[PDB]
């Protein structure tokens, strides 16, 4: 029923839950991610820190605001791993925002929302390359 | 508009030092 959509929820719902407090291509997947994509955070911190502010998150209506800015990003016909792997590292960004505010049960949707949109958008190109094998191997070493 | 921007293209440039 849609591994594909599977294999992706379990890889970015993995990494987003684990800010709050199977087979061997997701397990890679997943260690590639969060090595990525906790990189992109550390670099970038000022600069994510500023796209949070905007964002203004201090309810759940705020929380929408952001699944809008997924769909707004995926929609875009340009894609490539660099803007996967970024957009999930805000997203994950996001998520340790959202544990410090006492609204954890936002994340896991986040990453739902976040898997529904990528998947919807992009399956072919993803296919296409690869998978999430592709995505390991981009990011390789 | 300009949030958006901004996050696109930081990917396009992680995108480009990993490509590299
Ligand atoms: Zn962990
Ligand atoms: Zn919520």
């Amino acid at each position: 029923g849609d591994e594909l959509y599977r294999q992706s929820l379990e890889i970015i719902s993995r990494y987003l839950r684990e800010q709050a407090t199977s087979g061997a291509t997701s397990r890679k997947a997943l260690e590639t991610l969060r090595r990525v994509g906790d990189g992109v955070q550390r670099n970038h911190e000022t600069a994510f820190q500023g796209m949070l502010r905007k964002l203004d998150i201090k309810n759940e209506d705020d929380v929408k605001s952001l699944s809008r800015v997924m769909i707004h990003v995926f929609s875009d016909g340009v894609t490539n791993w660099g803007r996967i792997v970024t957009l999930i590292s805000f997203g994950a960004f996001v998520a340790k925002h959202l544990k410090t505010i006492n609204q954890e049960s936002c994340i896991e949707p986040l990453a739902e929302s976040i898997t529904d949109v990528l998947v919807r958008t992009k399956r072919d190109w993803l296919v296409k390359q690869r998978g999430w094998d592709g995505f390991v191997e981009f990011f390789h070493v | 508009i300009w949030l958006l921007q901004e996050l696109l293209r930081l990917g396009d440039e992680i995108n480009a030092r990993y490509a590299r």
